[PDB]
């Protein structure tokens, strides 16, 4: 969990709206451009993958075009960025990385295919 | 940047100093400071939006701290309530 380890997966193709479904399901997928950029990359914990995780959103070209620039900056420095207000959650307000397969269950700690984007609503719903 | 109980004690100048802040503590390893100011900014402009104006803007408008003044002003006239001071 808070052990380091190299991150796998390809991750899925996204669209312009790429958080839109983020209070679905399973919510976001990792997106593959994402990936491929923390492919077989080792990291010392979980935090510091999102923290990569975030960065690497905010230096897609692609990705970063669909927040606006306060996200961008708070991502940039590895912070997930904001959801709106109506997927809040206490002091829970930002985007949560979720593992489809818990940690303890199979766990995939950077497994990016085991790995989605939600909400803190949809986060709370799905447990 | 004290904190004014009132948009109508703000300049509009002054709160836009005051979203400079939020920018800067919008990149701090911590949110702590940051949703203090962002409550504040809640509580003073009291459009329905909140914090989306920040990192949910319009894209009918700027999305900076021109446009952001810009959207409470016209938010804020259109609903007959005090705006910003002339100072």
């Amino acid at each position: 969990r808070n052990k380091p380890g190299k991150a796998t997966g390809k991750g899925k193709p996204v669209n312009n709206k790429w958080l839109n479904n983020a209070g679905k399901d399973l919510g976001s997928p990792v997106p593959d451009r994402i990936a491929n950029k923390l492919r077989d990359k080792e990291f010392k914990s979980f935090d510091d993958f999102r923290k990569k995780f975030w960065e690497e959103v905010s230096k897609d070209p692609e990705l970063s075009k669909q927040f606006s620039r306060t996200q961008n900056d708070r991502m940039k420095v590895g912070r997930a960025p904001q959801t709106r207000t109506q997927d809040v959650s206490g002091k829970r307000q930002s985007f949560e990385l979720h593992h489809e397969k818990p940690i303890s269950q199979n766990g995939g700690v950077y497994d990016m295919d085991n790995i989605s984007v939600v909400t803190p609503k949809r986060h709370i719903d799905i447990h | 940047m004290e904190l004014k109980n009132s948009i109508s004690d703000y300049t509009e100048a002054e709160f836009v100093q005051l979203l400079k802040e939020i920018e800067k503590e919008n990149v701090a390893a911590t949110d702590d400071v940051l949703y203090v100011l962002l409550e504040h900014f809640v509580k003073i402009t009291e459009h329905p939006d909140g914090q989306d104006l920040i990192y949910y803007p319009s894209d009918n408008r700027d999305d900076s701290p021109e446009g952001i003044v810009k959207e409470i002003k016209e938010w804020r006239a259109a609903n007959g309530k005090p705006g910003f001071k002339q100072g």
